[PDB]
RNA sequence: GCCAGAACGCGACGAUACUACCCGCACGUUGUAGACGUAUAAGAAUAGGCUCCGGCCUCGUAUCCUAGCAGGCGAUUCCUCCGCCGGCCUCGAAGUGGCCGUCGGUAAUUCGCGUAUUGCAAUUUAGACACGCGCGGGAUCAAAUCCUUUGCAGACGACUUAG
RNA sequence: GCAUCGGUUCUGGCGGGGGGAUAAAGGCCCAGGGAAUGUGGCUCCUCCGGGAGUGUUAUAGCCCUGGGUGUAAUACCCUCG
């Protein structure tokens, strides 16, 4: 059972410009610039209407038609992302030892750093190197918060997750052992 | 078919198995072969498919002795290439040990065999076979995880080469650009009846 | 890989250098470098400043070529020794530079190292004519009743593999093997004038 | 194979006890009459106690298509032999002919249910006359409204005995 | 919200469409049967170009740029005659590019030995004029 | 002036015997011709004759340089291949060689 | 990093007596997995490209070259095309191509003499790579082994040295 | 080597005859009956391409039954050259 047509559309916003050659897409507007690559996926793309982009596959099977809906989503991120950033708030869990940070400014390059020590009492200091276009800050609106923040949500994700897999108790009851530091909201700069 | 001295193919986007075919085909009629761009070449699959088909050729050595009689297992992408036509010639034989030196195979494009015409073969084509939304590796990157030392070495080669040849599409479009004028003006001036009995004979 | 495309040599050889190239040196008529040395003075050395000037532009790497004065030693032998020292330096303009600069002229060991500077040696060893397994690889001794020979092994393989592996100790030759021992430490540089 | 309908009418042998007997018609798939009539008497032996040593064929005709340039939908319903078991199914077909259905629906089920020719039995073939009458949901997106679509990605014909062409194809015909 | 998108644009399977089939033929489509074959006929007074009617695989085809406006599904024999000349399908498909090749293609098929040596000599009387433009225009650089 | 060639014959390339797939018979070979691909067109050079010149090391008569005739018989396969047949099977290490395919018995 | 180095894998340099070396052409005993127009350089995408910016693309079924005793001798005509040398630039992945100049040849048009007899077919003995020779010009005047000796080496050869 | 014949064999082209629902379809013509993935009209919404409803040939056309043109043509099978 192969399907005739499949179509979606992605509405665009009188603020912004998007241009598409060759399956690369390039979203520009007030915050900056992005690019990503989609050669991998076999997508007629096309203009429906004056602010409406349509894209769509012919004679797909039922595997192939799946990924036409995630990459509706994926550039739909991009333009959000580029007119409104995104946010992501973490929190300091601990019982005895407190955690402390040290968010040192560009090490001679756009990449941020940040230290933590004294995890539970250890010796090591452990360092995590962002990506680039990402900026770690030290809240001030309560205690114990980090803010990061930037244009694109795979970045700001992914170094995200990097904080909180570092964080990690070994040969001990984790039911019982809460330490470390979690994510606890999602969301974009502007609103 | 057509018998020419010599045929330069170009390797890059070719099928291993499929050309490989081919090119024995016509050795042992008598025609001779050069394969340009062995590291360019493609095999059907994910990659992670294709080097455990190597290690496995990899445990296969001679117990008693390692120096003598046990397969040698050659690392680079024109001896992959070279591996595969060799087991479809009987190469045991005097007929077939002359037939595999008609044949000739290069990473890159080295100074004798550039400055010429590069032919294709559209049988092995993978645009032309595979069915879109598949997945396929590069030879050239299979060498690099077994111990090929001199990819980058061939990569910046290929870059100057590339460069030179900009400079020659330069010549090459004005000199048609020249041509096309030069009819022009001379077809309308003098010939008065020498072109429709040319049309009407089909030029 | 790799590979040389010129070489030059100065105008002037030493005595022991030329020995080198010879080995019947007393019966001959000693003519390495005579044809050679009339590249110089000849069009003011046209031919010499043509190769330096390839290398500053197809090279990457350049190397020296020195000798030893054994004279200066309680040696026997009159015969010096070549190699090749590679140049690591800024630039191929200042490699070549640097390098033409010291043709005919000494250099001291103070230039080269310095004082507590961790450094390797490469050599060969010393030899020894023809051993048994006992000595070359280091196998227990049979017991004192054994018939036909007591430093040996005992059993080389088993049947089906049907042949004597090459992982299995046997006598041959002990010594002589070329070596690089690595990781040694430099105490004290001595004058000889002092 | 290639296929075409046939009609074909038996009678028991008549005897001193039961003159005239009843007669019997069948519509019977089949490449050539000769197997036709064998079909016949496979059916009939598991219906009635007639066999061909005491029975005979009275005519066998062929039966064409009434239309052959027109389309139009098609229904099967059918039973078959599993490898545990005996089932029943109900299939659509889309084409111009009732003969190209049962083409169609032999090479069908060889391929998706491993069924070969020895074990399906054919119930009853009926041409669905209206729109609304279509079940299975891959027939009904061929009957749309304003049906149109392009054919991307298509392979140029070249000569299997032309090696060598000199510049590279192109896949926008 | 400038959008620019350089991406490929085929011609679609509709009705009315006409085909080019392998030998030389024109058909108009009336129906589509698969996505695989359609049902078609073309009415042409020239024998050359006319075809029956009947079913024909889409993969031995050739979509041409001509389209008949307004075609009823499924109509019969005389009503697609009456479009097709009426549209002037026969003259339209006579300027196209792909039908020039084919001609020119034809007279070169069907030459004799006498008529060959005959359009050598007359190519290169017409050559020799093309050297003297060509060196004038060389040298003016 | 006359700066044309000289050629009045079709090339073609001695591929190998007549045989099944363990057994060879040496009566008969085959021989692809250039431009040839069916079976159709196979159909003009029935009855042609075709020559196999090499070079030998002695002189006998004048020339250093023999030859062996024979003539094509009928068609081989569905590519376009032929059969002939030689008044001495070929020399048997020619398989890549070249011979040339005349046009005397024309029409 | 480290150990061996294909004894039929490769590169740079030194000195080369004995024609062993280089240049010119003169023939040909002799060799070849097989000339007979052995004619064609962009890169990149294939759910997109090329361009002389007007347009063009299923198709190499294309382009260049192609007449004359195996291609003669003259004329009317025409400044095209081809070749051997020489001088300047350039080329290193296994070093190539360009420009200028001298000289020799030349149907784009149209003509005048010669072809026979190889007898009604019989390869159309014609190409380029090596190698052996014969001339006449240039340059050149070397090494290795045995032997005596050494012990950083050693079953014997071999190896490190000296004469 | 060529021309005229004999035996065996492979492979092209052309002219006829018969059968079936005396093919079925199909073109043109006559008579009757229907419907929608509803042509033209009419209504409403959308100007932003167009969409929704009503309703049986008009400014498109389709389906079913019977007759003439017919001993129509063509496909398949067999057969004389």
């Amino acid at each position: 059972m192969r399907y005739i047509h499949s179509e979606e559309t992605i509405p665009v916003p009188e603020n912004l410009k998007v241009s598409i050659k060759s399956r690369l897409v390039t979203v520009e507007g007030p915050r900056g610039k992005l690019q990503k690559d989609l050669s991998h996926i076999a997508v007629n793309f096309s203009v429906v209407k004056k602010g409406v982009i349509g894209l769509e596959i012919h004679h797909g099977s039922r595997k192939d038609v799946a990924a036409l809906r995630t990459v509706r989503t994926i550039i739909n991120n991009m333009i959000i992302g580029v007119t409104k950033g995104f946010k992501y708030k973490m929190r300091y869990v601990y019982a005895h030892f407190p955690i402390n940070v040290n968010v040192e400014k560009n090490a001679e390059t756009g990449c941020y750093e940040v230290e933590i020590r004294n995890f539970i009492g250890e010796k090591i200091v452990r360092k995590v190197v962002m990506a680039p276009g990402v900026e770690v800050e030290i809240s001030k609106a309560q205690k114990d918060e980090l803010i990061l923040s930037g244009n694109s949500l795979e970045a700001v994700s992914q170094s995200a997750a990097d904080i909180q897999q570092i964080c990690k108790v070994r040969n001990k009851d984790i039911r019982k052992f809460l330490d470390g530091i979690y994510v606890s909201e999602k969301g974009n700069i502007v609103e | 078919s057509s018998f020419e001295s010599v045929v330069v193919i170009d390797g890059k986007g070719h099928l291993l198995g499929r050309l490989a075919s081919i090119v024995a085909k016509q050795l042992l009629s008598g025609q001779k072969i050069v394969v340009v761009r062995c590291e360019a070449l493609n095999i059907s699959g994910e990659f992670f498919r294709a080097k455990l088909k190597y290690h496995a050729y990899l445990r296969k050595m001679t117990r008693y002795n390692p120096t003598r009689g046990g397969p040698f297992h050659f690392r680079a992408p024109s001896r992959i290439f070279y591996k595969a036509v060799r087991g479809m010639i009987p190469h045991k034989t005097a007929r077939g040990a002359a037939a595999l030196e008609r044949l000739k195979v290069f990473e890159g494009v080295p100074p004798p065999y550039d400055k010429k015409k590069k032919m294709v073969v559209p049988q092995a084509l993978r645009v032309l076979r595979l069915q879109p939304g598949r997945k396929y590796c590069t030879v050239g990157r299979l060498s690099h995880e077994v111990g090929w030392k001199y990819q980058d070495v061939v990569a910046r080669l290929e870059e100057r080469r590339k460069a030179k040849g900009a400079a020659y599409y330069e010549r090459k479009k004005l000199a048609a650009r020249q041509l096309s004028e030069a009819k022009k003006a001379a077809a309308a001036k003098v010939d008065p009846k020498v072109s429709e009995a040319l049309a009407a004979y089909g030029y | 890989g790799l590979r040389s495309l010129t070489t030059v040599w100065a105008e002037h050889l030493s005595d022991e250098v030329k020995r080198r190239f010879y080995k019947n040196w007393y019966k001959s008529k000693k003519k390495a470098f005579t044809k050679y040395a009339k590249k110089y003075a000849e069009n003011n050395g046209a031919s010499i400043t043509r190769e330096l000037e390839r290398i500053k532009k197809y090279c990457t790497v350049v190397r020296v070529l020195a000798h030893t004065q054994i004279r200066k030693t309680p040696l026997k032998q009159k015969k010096a020794h070549l190699m090749e020292i590679q140049i690591n330096g800024g630039s191929v303009a200042d490699k070549v530079e640097f390098g033409r600069s010291l043709f005919e002229k000494p250099v001291t060991i103070d230039t080269i190292f310095e004082k507590d500077e961790m450094i390797d040696v490469i050599a060969v060893t010393k030899g020894h004519g023809f051993v048994g397994v006992t000595a070359r690889w280091g196998t227990k001794k049979l017991p004192r009743k054994t018939h036909k020979g007591l430093r040996k092994v005992a059993c080389i393989g088993a049947w089906h593999p049907s042949h004597v592996q090459w992982t299995v100790a046997r006598a041959g030759q002990m010594g002589y093997h070329h070596r690089t021992s690595v990781n040694h430490k430099i105490y004290r540089i001595g004058k000889g004038d002092d | 194979g290639r296929l075409q309908e046939y009609q074909v009418i038996g009678r028991h042998l008549p005897t001193e006890a039961n003159p005239n007997p009843a007669l019997y018609r069948m519509r019977i798939f089949a490449p050539n009459e000769v197997v036709a009539k064998s079909r016949f008497w496979y059916f009939l032996r598991g219906l009635k106690k007639v066999k061909k040593a005491t029975g005979e064929i009275v005519s066998v005709n062929v039966i064409s298509e009434k239309h052959p340039l027109k389309v139009k939908n098609f229904g099967i319903w059918l039973r078959y032999d599993s490898r545990s078991g005996t089932h029943n199914m109900y299939k659509e077909y889309r084409e111009t002919s009732r003969v190209a259905a049962v083409e169609a629906m032999y090479a069908d089920m060889a391929a998706r249910h491993r069924a070969r020719f020895r074990s399906i039995h054919i119930l009853k073939v009926v041409e669905l006359e209206k729109t609304e009458d279509v079940k299975r949901p891959y027939i009904k997106q061929l009957v749309a409204k304003n049906l149109s679509f392009p054919l991307p990605h298509r392979v140029p014909k070249i000569s299997t005995k032309k090696i060598f062409s000199a510049k590279r194809p192109s896949t926008f015909s | 919200a400038e959008i620019n998108v350089e991406a490929t644009s085929w011609r679609r399977v509709e009705v009315g469409r006409v085909l080019k089939l392998e030998n030389g033929s024109l058909a108009a489509i009336v129906e589509i049967i698969d996505h695989k074959r359609v049902l078609a006929d073309g009415p042409s007074s020239d024998p050359k170009l006319a075809t029956p009617r009947g079913i024909v695989p889409l993969s031995r085809a050739l979509l041409t740029p001509i389209v008949i406006p307004k075609l009823p599904r499924g109509a019969r024999t005389g009503a697609v005659k009456k479009a097709w000349e009426a549209y002037g399908v026969d003259a339209k498909w006579k300027e196209t590019n792909w039908a020039k090749k084919q001609l020119q293609q034809e007279r070169r098929q069907s030459l004799t030995d006498f008529d060959r040596f005959k359009v050598m000599r007359l190519k290169k009387q017409r050559r020799f004029e093309e050297r003297k433009a060509l060196a004038k225009i060389k040298a003016a650089a | 002036p006359s700066e044309a060639g000289h050629r009045l014959y079709v090339k073609g390339r001695h591929l190998s015997y007549q045989r099944g797939r363990r057994n060879t018979h040496p009566k008969t070979s085959l021989i692809k011709i250039e431009g040839v691909d069916d079976t159709a067109a196979a159909n003009f050079y029935l009855g042609k004759r075709v020559a196999y010149v090499y070079r030998a090391q002695k002189e006998v008569r004048g020339t250093k340089i023999r030859v062996i005739w024979g003539k094509i018989t009928r068609p081989h396969g569905n590519s376009g291949v032929v059969r002939a047949k030689f008044t001495h099977p070929l020399p048997a290490r020619s398989f890549g060689a070249s011979v040339r395919i005349m046009l005397y018995p024309s029409s």
